């Protein structure tokens, strides 16, 4: 019995599952910080499910087999090319930013569904609430136009309004020269082309806008590079928080019912990401749309519904 | 028909004209609705009393009950509109066109 | 295979399949019997047989 | 003169123009109840007089 | 050598509030993507009262 | 980008003679194309065109043209033998016609 | 429909009508290029009052900055044209 | 809103309609209308989104004015004859008042103004309810009093509804307003034949209801409320767009589809009553509805509009909740004409 | 009659269950076999029709039309499969489904005994044609053309429905046999005048009559090759068939009300033939020649004589074959140069000699060279018109001189002269195209030896 109004009528409620450890936690920070390791250790210590940061192929890992699909059939954008040519005339930068926002929205829906169905907490690296810091740095560096920013804000206005922000916002603050040195030592040839102005703009967006408006609804935990490696201190700091500022205690059983009916059915989650606003960076002609959709359908397990593909070993199809 | 019957019918017609001609306030239109209900009550009661239809004497009372359900409904809407605009003016109800 | 287990899979829901087939068979049997009784009643009323 | 202009002008172009004008006239309502409720009052009076007063 | 299909310039004719824009109707705007208008932050004034001295 | 979208370039047409110098212009697959040619030729020229035309040519005289000629021959023979007119101006016997009362 | 396509001549006419409505200025004297201080003998507070009158006339906020320079009618017309995006 | 409260409000709406349709007393019919409106107001406001508040306020005002007129017609009929049974309305002034009140309840022209606004203001499910279930009670009342309906007034209102629906639909890019104008035109078709044959009215109502259910369920499946949003469906679900095009063809009245059956059955009936000009005008006027259905078919299925990059994400997910009666609705709304004589089961 | 209808219906599941690379072969073979079976309807009586059942009947007028309809389907499939090569399997199956549904509707239309059933099928033929034009056309005008096709027809045919259900309410039946046996004269009144107009304009729009012909140069030009073939060959003849059927109940009013249509046809013949002389689009030239040819059929039906009816039937069949061939011939060059402009590609006889022979034969049949059945129908109509009025010889003769002028012009512009230098992609003709032309032209010439099979019921 899939959750729905009938299951709400006979019994099942979500407020009974919450046991003070729900605590949706997001661990933000600039590029090449230690936020991923810190988030993994936090999820290990607190017994929470960890969600690795959503990339271009995040949606592939949740559908069919978790293997990533071709970049043509999924994403249609390249981060490596974005580092190589941030001002390319094929619209790669904003297409990548919009795809990443959609992936973050999908991952947030998945995390909220997990929390509301099992009661166990979730940890994330970034979220839809901190995605914009990459957009602003893109716009201030002249990589995207103003129309792309307006389209991003239109998509964010009608999507983020349907979800509850995280309880705990962990920020790892690492100065620009240190992340520059870490990038140089990392060895990725594409990642070394990041200008210090880009990283400075990301930091400016994080500190000037994101954290001030995150701190007015819940407590924010800022840490430095050296004290981020001490995960037990951060974990007990989270343990001794006083969460009384967010809307999470102000949530009833009917509000949780609506939210849980929204977090499943991912088609409704992604409804407004494809609004009919025709920007060249993301609009695709009819011929290319048709060719790529036909190419997607010819994938081994994508022609029918998940249980009705005779070419991946599904059986008893004629009786389902 | 006596003069009382056409006086009650005229009161109903006046209240209907008052409802159909909005000025600014929704509350004024709701008052016109209540006035129409009152004229209907008086007319039906007069007809029932004149003809000594004994059972029908319960009919006007029922007519009153569903009058209140209409008032309480309308007032409810007047709250919500007010909460959107700080005013019960009918000019603010223009988001939807034809 | 697939990432999510896809609970609806190679083992079809046999309760649902049995219910569907039973409903179809019961409907067909009822229709056959109804037609037989209708023919008998019609022939009885019209003095044919 | 005939095939591409006047035969077009008389039957199909005139029809499309008239239908478009009528559509614009019909659908151009600002959505104010104060206007079409007064229209309702006019309609009710016209029905009471034209149709009911001659049966 | 390719069949014509609609492009952005063709599709934009159906994106307005009405099919045939008119001088007065050209100022009509399409409804929001969700049917949610921006909240009208109407300033509901508080009553200001003197308590005392009398 | 001064372009309005991401679109595929218009592809150039394929010449069936490039990969199949004897192509018949039915399909890209040589065997399927050859069998399409054979089936079209056999069922269009050999079956419908020849056998159908022969069938139409030898259709029996259901229109009764020979019958009408024979009946006309018999009537002409009889009427010339008796001396009666070959055709009558009236197709219906006037004894079976009931005209209205009077001419005025 | 909305407001008509206002032109530069309309801006100039409204500006000069407002200025001739000021008591401390003789109407026939002032020109389009006349400085407020040097030609008309006005001080800073009179210029502030004139700017507020312009704000009332054209209905948009002119900050304290970008008002310390509008020193003849002509620069006022330029400021209004730039803000309202009119060119002809 | 709680699912139990939603279920009880839906039950109250259907209970009001049933009370209207099973009552022999005018007071109980009026009570059924009152109950239906009372339970219907919150259904339109299920999602707050202040446009729904505007739609509910407009709907309440219109329906309450109609209810007041209905009660006055009842009381005048009682005054001129001490009768409470629903019958041929012994007084003609009361008959005119009731005809106007029921036309206002249905949305016939020139009382049609509220329908496009209310339909656009509410969600698609609320619009489905408003355009399908809400027509039963006034039409059921009209069928019971048809022998006393003044043909002139009713036919004038029917012709006005057909003309106005056809003209209003032409200027619409929003799908809900298109549905509303289609509803107005079909209402006019329904009430045109009512004084002559109520079986044809019932047949038209059933065919219109099944076609409307098909269209609304299809627009729910692909969450599109505008033309440009519906132009993206081919790149996600081509089958949905194909079935939508076939249903749109049926609603235009094209043979051999189902939507041809009512018009064909109405014109014939109107001809047996020596009405020739009226059916000809109605048949030629329905071509406007056909045109603005065909424009939508052009936008959604017969051509391919440009799409967006994020649509690729949507390729990886399936529609979760499924409408079980949608296939039956589509089949009944398209492939039913050969079973036309079954209409004799409706009388 | 079901021995033709049911196999046509079985073509649909056969197409949908066929392999991805076998749909064309199966469709062509089985449509050819259905043509072979449909040949048996040519065995007609001399007195009455073939009344198979209460629903379907066959006549000396409808049997040749049925044979032409069934024969056209394999040709449409052969001509379609080249430009639909890059198409997905499901959409090819949908296109073939459109063609099969059109054929089924036409077969049922030409044999329906009852006028309302005939009307329903004659309207059902609109949906597949509209879908074909507006979905598989090549240019952006295909949408507009579709609308012109849809509303020109319906605006004419909606009154007809109103008339038909009217007649059954006064005579009691719409069966064509009962209608013919129980015929009564039409009195001279305004009501009868408008009943005459309602029963005629629907078919006149389909011919099309000059004045209401604007939909044809759009629909035929913007449609794909199979769409234009079916539109020219069969769908135009629906109006002629309907008029020939329904003129039974219109006498003697037709003696008075035929004058405006007769004048329109006799002058629009000249007008369309003259238009053909100045046409930059070859397909548009062919489409206008269709209107010029169909005006003669309208005249013949209006004057109501046995010779005129025989000529109308023969001309209808001959025009179907000739116009289908001309459209295919134009499409062959279109798929080479991808333009419909006549003067773009010249001197093609040097580069494609056998296709030049096909062009010459098609042009010869277009200008009614004796003893082609085109000439037979034309001459019979001209003789009947001469009996109707001698002065008609002035117009008809003029038409002939113009018809030969724009035909050979069309032949000279595209075949003779010198080839254009820059066009270097003109490949040799395929066996598919040559066989398509041969299967167009061979029956046309074969019908000369047995013309009574296309001369209709008045023979
Ligand atoms: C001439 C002959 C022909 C006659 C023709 C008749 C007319 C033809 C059809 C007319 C038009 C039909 C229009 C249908 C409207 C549908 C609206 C709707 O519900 O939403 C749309 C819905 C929304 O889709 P969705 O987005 O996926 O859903 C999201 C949820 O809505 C998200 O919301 P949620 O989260 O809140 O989910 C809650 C959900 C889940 O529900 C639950 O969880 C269930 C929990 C139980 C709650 C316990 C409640 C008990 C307490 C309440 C008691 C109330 C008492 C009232 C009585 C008072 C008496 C005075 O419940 C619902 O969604 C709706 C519940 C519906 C309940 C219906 C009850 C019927 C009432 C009947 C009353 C009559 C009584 C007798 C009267 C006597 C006189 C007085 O879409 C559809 O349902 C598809 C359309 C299907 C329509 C039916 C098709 C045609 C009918 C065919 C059947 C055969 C008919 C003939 C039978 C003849 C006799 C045998
Ligand atoms: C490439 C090289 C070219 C040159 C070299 C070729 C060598 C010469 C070959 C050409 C032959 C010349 C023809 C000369 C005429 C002789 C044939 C004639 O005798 O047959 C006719 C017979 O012709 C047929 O009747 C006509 C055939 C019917 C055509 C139907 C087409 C097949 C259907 C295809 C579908 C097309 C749709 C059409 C819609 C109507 C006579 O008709 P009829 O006077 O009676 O017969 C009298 C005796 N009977 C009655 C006992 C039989
Ligand atoms: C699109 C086609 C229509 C679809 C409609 C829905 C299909 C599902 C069937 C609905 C099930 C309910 C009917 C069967 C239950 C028993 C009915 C019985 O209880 O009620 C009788 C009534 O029976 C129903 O009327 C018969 C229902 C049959 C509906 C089918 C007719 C469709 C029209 C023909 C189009 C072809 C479609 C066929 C299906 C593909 C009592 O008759 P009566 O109370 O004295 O008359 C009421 C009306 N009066 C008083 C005003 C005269
Ligand atoms: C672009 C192509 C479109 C298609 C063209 C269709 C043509 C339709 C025209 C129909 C032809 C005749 C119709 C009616 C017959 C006669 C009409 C009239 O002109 O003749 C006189 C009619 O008298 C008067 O003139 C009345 C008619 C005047 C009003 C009609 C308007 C004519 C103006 C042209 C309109 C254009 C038609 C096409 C619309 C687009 C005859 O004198 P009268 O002896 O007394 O009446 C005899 C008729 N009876 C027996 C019924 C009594
Ligand atoms: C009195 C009521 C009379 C009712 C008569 C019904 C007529 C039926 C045809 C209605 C067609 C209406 C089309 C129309 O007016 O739209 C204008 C439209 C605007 O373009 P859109 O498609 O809306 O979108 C692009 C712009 N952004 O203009 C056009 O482009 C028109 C193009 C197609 C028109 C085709 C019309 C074909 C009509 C043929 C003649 C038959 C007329 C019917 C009546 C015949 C007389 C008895
Ligand atoms: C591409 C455009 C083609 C245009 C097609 C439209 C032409 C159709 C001509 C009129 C159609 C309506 C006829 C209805 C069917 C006739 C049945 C009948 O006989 O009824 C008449 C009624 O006839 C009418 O009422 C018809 C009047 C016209 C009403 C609609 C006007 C439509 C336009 C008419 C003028 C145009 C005609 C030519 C148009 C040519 C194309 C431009 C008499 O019946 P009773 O009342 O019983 O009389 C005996 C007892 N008293
Ligand atoms: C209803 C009546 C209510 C009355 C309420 C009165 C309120 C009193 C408010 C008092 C506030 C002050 O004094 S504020 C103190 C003002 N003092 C100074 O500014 C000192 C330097 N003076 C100058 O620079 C020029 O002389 C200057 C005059 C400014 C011209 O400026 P411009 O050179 O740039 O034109
Ligand atoms: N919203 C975004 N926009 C652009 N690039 C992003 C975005 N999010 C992540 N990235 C890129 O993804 C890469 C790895 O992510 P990052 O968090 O910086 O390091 P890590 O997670 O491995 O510790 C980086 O090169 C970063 O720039």
């Amino acid at each position: 019995l899939q959750y729905g109004p009938l299951a709400f009528v006979l019994g099942e409620r979500t407020t009974r599952k919450l046991t003070e450890t729900s605590k949706v936690i997001t661990v933000d920070g600039n590029i090449c910080s230690g936020k991923g390791r810190l988030a993994r250790e936090i999820a290990e210590k607190l017994g929470l499910r960890h969600f690795p940061e959503a990339g271009i192929h995040y949606a592939d890992s949740t559908t069919g087999d978790g293997k990533p699909l071709d970049v043509q059939l999924s994403g249609n954008c390249s981060l490596e090319k974005f580092y190589d040519d941030p001002k390319s005339n094929d619209g790669n930068s904003y297409r990548l930013q919009s795809w990443l926002y959609a992936s973050r929205l999908l991952q947030y829906a998945d995390a909220l569904e997990h929390l509301l169905s099992t009661g166990q907490g979730v940890v994330l690296e970034r979220s839809i609430y901190s995605d914009f810091v990459f957009l602003e740095a893109m716009y201030r560096q002249g990589f995207i136009r103003k129309q792309c920013v307006e389209h991003y804000n239109e998509v964010k206005k009608v999507t983020a309004c349907e979800y509850l922000p995280p309880h705990v916002v962990v920020y790892v603050d690492v100065p620009v020269p240190e992340i520059q040195s870490r990038i140089q030592k990392k060895g990725n040839p594409h990642e070394m082309k990041i200008t210090a102005a880009y990283l400075q703009d990301i930091e400016n967006a994080y500190k000037k806008t994101f954290l001030p408006e995150m701190s007015e609804k819940c407590e924010v935990l800022q840490y430095s590079a050296r004290e981020a490696e001490d995960a037990e201190k951060v974990v007990e700091d989270i343990e001794y928080l006083k969460c009384d500022k967010g809307p999470w205690p102000d949530q009833d059983d009917r509000t949780f019912h609506r939210l849980r009916m929204l977090v499943q059915n991912k088609l409704e989650v992604l409804n407004y990401t494809t609004i009919p606003v025709y920007l060249p960076e993301i609009t695709i002609g009819a011929h290319q749309s048709d060719r790529v959709f036909q190419k997607f359908t010819e994938l081994p397990g994508r022609k029918y519904s998940p249980g009705y593909n005779e070419d991946v070993g599904d059986k008893w199809i004629w009786l389902k | 028909m006596p003069l009382v019957y056409m006086n009650i019918i005229m009161a109903f017609a006046i209240a209907l004209a008052g409802l159909l001609m909005y000025r600014s306030h929704l509350m004024s239109s709701l008052l016109c609705l209540e006035g129409m209900m009152l004229s209907l009550f008086i007319m039906s009661t007069l007809i029932i009393l004149n003809t000594h239809f004994t059972l029908a004497n319960m009919m006007p009372i029922i007519l009153l009950v569903f009058a209140a359900c209409e008032a309480a409904l309308g007032l409810s809407l007047l709250v919500m509109v007010s909460n959107t605009y700080g005013t019960d003016y009918v000019q603010n109800l223009n988001l939807l066109q034809c | 295979k697939f990432y999510i287990r896809e609970p609806p899979h190679g083992s079809p829901d046999w309760l649902k399949v049995g219910l569907t087939l039973g409903t179809s068979v019961f409907l067909w049997i009822y229709l056959i019997k109804q037609h037989k009784e209708d023919v008998l009643e019609y022939k009885r009323r019209n003095g044919l047989e | 003169l005939l095939d591409l202009i006047w035969l077009e002008t008389i039957l199909p172009k005139t029809t499309s123009f008239i239908q478009m004008k009528m559509s614009i006239m019909v659908s151009n309502q600002k959505g104010l109840i104060k206007l079409y409720f007064l229209s309702f009052l006019i309609t009710i009076m016209i029905s009471m007089t034209l149709f009911n007063y001659h049966e | 050598a390719r069949q014509w299909q609609p492009d952005v310039e063709w599709a934009e004719q159906f994106g307005g509030a009405v099919m045939y824009p008119t001088k007065e109707t050209a100022h009509w705007k399409p409804p929001p993507w969700n049917d949610v208008d921006p909240p009208k932050d109407t300033l509901v004034s508080n009553l200001t009262l003197n308590f005392g001295p009398q | 980008p001064t372009i309005r979208l991401q679109e595929d370039p218009d592809p150039e047409d394929e010449n069936l003679y490039e990969k199949n110098p004897d192509s018949h212009g039915y399909d890209k697959d040589p065997i399927v194309d050859l069998w399409n040619m054979r089936v079209v030729f056999f069922f269009g020229f050999s079956i419908v065109l020849v056998l159908g035309s022969t069938f139409v040519a030898y259709l029996p005289d259901y229109r009764m043209q020979e019958w009408a000629r024979r009946e006309a021959e018999r009537l002409v023979k009889y009427r010339e033998a008796n001396g009666l007119p070959l055709m009558e101006s009236n197709c219906f016997d006037p004894n079976k016609i009931q005209l209205p009362e009077d001419e005025d | 429909s909305d407001a008509p396509p206002l032109t530069l001549e309309a801006i100039k006419d409204r500006v000069l009508y407002v200025l001739k409505l000021y008591d401390k200025i003789d109407p026939e004297k002032l020109s389009v290029n006349s400085h407020f201080m040097k030609d008309l003998g006005l001080d800073s507070l009179d210029q502030v009052e004139i700017i507020m009158a312009m704000e009332d006339e054209f209905g948009f906020e002119i900050p304290d900055i970008d008002a310390e320079k509008l020193m003849c009618p002509q620069e006022i017309v330029d400021y209004i044209a730039d803000k309202k995006d009119v060119y002809e | 809103m709680n699912p139990i409260i939603y279920t009880t409000l839906i039950m109250t709406v259907m209970s009001g309609t049933m009370l209207v349709m099973i009552s022999s007393h005018w007071l109980l019919i009026w009570i059924g209308f009152e109950m239906n409106l009372l339970a219907m107001i919150p259904v339109l406001m299920k999602n707050f989104n202040p446009r729904a508040t505007e739609a509910a306020t407009k709907y309440f005002l219109t329906q309450a004015t109609a209810s007041m007129m209905l009660m006055m017609a009842i009381i005048i009929n009682l005054l001129y004859s001490g009768q409470w049974t629903i019958t041929k309305m012994f007084n003609p002034v009361a008959m005119t008042m009731m005809t106007m009140a029921l036309a206002m309840k249905l949305g016939l022209s020139p009382f049609h103004f509220w329908v496009p606004e209310v339909t656009q203001g509410i969600s698609l499910q609320a619009g489905l309810l408003l355009l399908t279930w809400q027509k039963l009670a006034p039409l059921s009342v009209l069928c019971q009093i048809s022998q006393s309906i003044n043909p002139n007034l009713m036919l004038t209102m029917a012709m006005l509804s057909i003309l106005i629906g056809g003209w209003g639909g032409l200027n619409q890019t929003q799908l809900r307003k298109i549905m509303a104008y289609s509803s107005i035109a079909h209402m006019g078709w329904m009430t045109a034949v009512l004084p002559y044959n109520t079986t044809m009215t019932i047949l038209n109502l059933l065919i219109y209801i099944t076609m409307t259910l098909a269209m609304f369920m299809l627009l729910i499946h692909s969450s599109a409320t505008t033309t440009l949003s519906l132009s993206h469906t081919w790149n996600k679900m081509p089958v949905i767009t194909s079935l939508m095009m076939v249903t749109l063809l049926s609603m235009g009245g094209l043979p051999p589809l189902s939507g041809f059956m009512p018009k064909w059955m109405i014109i014939q009936e109107m001809t047996k009553n020596e009405s020739i000009i009226m059916p000809t005008l109605m048949a030629m006027t329905a071509l406007l509805n056909l045109y603005f259905y065909m424009r939508l078919a052009y936008s959604s299925s017969l051509t391919m509009f440009p799409s967006t990059n994020n649509m690729k994400m949507k390729w990886q997910f399936e529609h979760t909740k499924q409408m079980k009666l949608l296939p039956t609705m589509i089949v009944l709304s398209t492939l039913v004409l050969p079973m036309t004589p079954a209409l004799s089961s409706l009388n | 009659m079901l021995k033709i209808i049911i196999p046509t219906t079985m073509l649909l599941p056969m197409t949908w269950m066929s392999k991805h690379n076998m749909i064309w072969i199966n469709a062509t073979v089985h449509s050819l076999l259905i043509s072979l079976i449909s040949l048996s309807l040519l065995n007609q009586l001399g007195e009455n029709s073939l009344n198979f059942s209460l629903t379907f009947f066959s006549d000396s007028l409808s049997a040749p039309l049925l044979v032409l309809t069934t024969w056209l389907l394999p040709l449409m499939l052969m001509a379609s499969q080249s430009h639909l090569s890059k198409e997905t399997t499901t959409r090819k199956k949908l296109y073939i489904t459109m063609l099969i549904l059109l054929q089924l509707f036409l077969i049922m239309t030409f044999t329906a005994t009852e006028l309302i059933l005939f009307y329903i099928l004659f309207e059902a033929t609109l949906v597949p044609t509209l879908i074909i034009i507006t979905r598989w056309g090549n240019q952006t005008e295909r949408l507009n053309a579709g609308l012109y096709f849809l509303f020109y027809t319906l605006a004419g045919s909606l009154p007809l429905l109103v008339a038909l259900v009217y007649i059954q309410n006064t005579t009691g039946s719409l069966n064509f046999l009962i209608i013919h046996y129980w015929s009564h004269p039409l009195s001279n009144s305004w009501s009868n005048i408008f009943m005459w107009l309602a029963c005629i304009m629907a078919f006149m729009v389909k011919m099309p009559l000059y004045g209401l012909h604007l939909w044809l140069p759009k629909a035929h030009v913007e449609a794909p090759i199979a769409g234009s073939m079916v539109l020219a060959a069969v769908l135009l003849k629906l109006g002629g068939y309907g008029m020939m059927r329904i003129t039974t109940i219109l006498n003697p009013l037709t003696n008075y009300m035929a004058y405006p249509f007769l004048m329109l046809s006799m002058w629009g013949m000249i007008m369309t033939s003259s238009i053909c002389l100045r046409q930059t689009d070859l397909k548009s030239l062919i489409a206008y020649s269709s209107v010029s040819h169909m005006a003669l059929v309208i005249v013949a039906i209006m004057i109501q004589t046995p010779w005129s009816f025989m000529g109308a039937t023969a001309l209808m069949i001959a025009h179907g074959l000739t116009s289908s061939m001309l459209f295919c011939l134009a499409n062959t060059n279109y798929e080479r140069v991808h333009s419909r402009t006549m003067i773009l590609a010249r001197g093609l006889q040097t580069l494609l000699p056998l296709m030049a022979t096909w062009w010459l034969v098609a042009s010869l049949t277009n200008l009614a060279l004796p003893p082609s059945i085109n000439l037979i129908g034309e001459l019979f109509i001209i003789t009947a018109s001469f009996s109707w009025s001698n002065i008609t010889i002035i117009l008809m003769g003029m038409n002939m001189m113009i018809t030969a002028l724009y035909s050979l012009y069309m032949l000279i512009t595209t075949q003779r002269g010198k080839y254009t230098h820059h066009i270097n992609n003109i490949k040799p003709s395929f066996t598919r195209e040559n066989a398509l032309m041969a299967l167009h032209i061979l029956p046309l010439l074969l019908l000369t030896l047995n013309p009574k099979m296309i001369l209709g019921p008045l023979y």
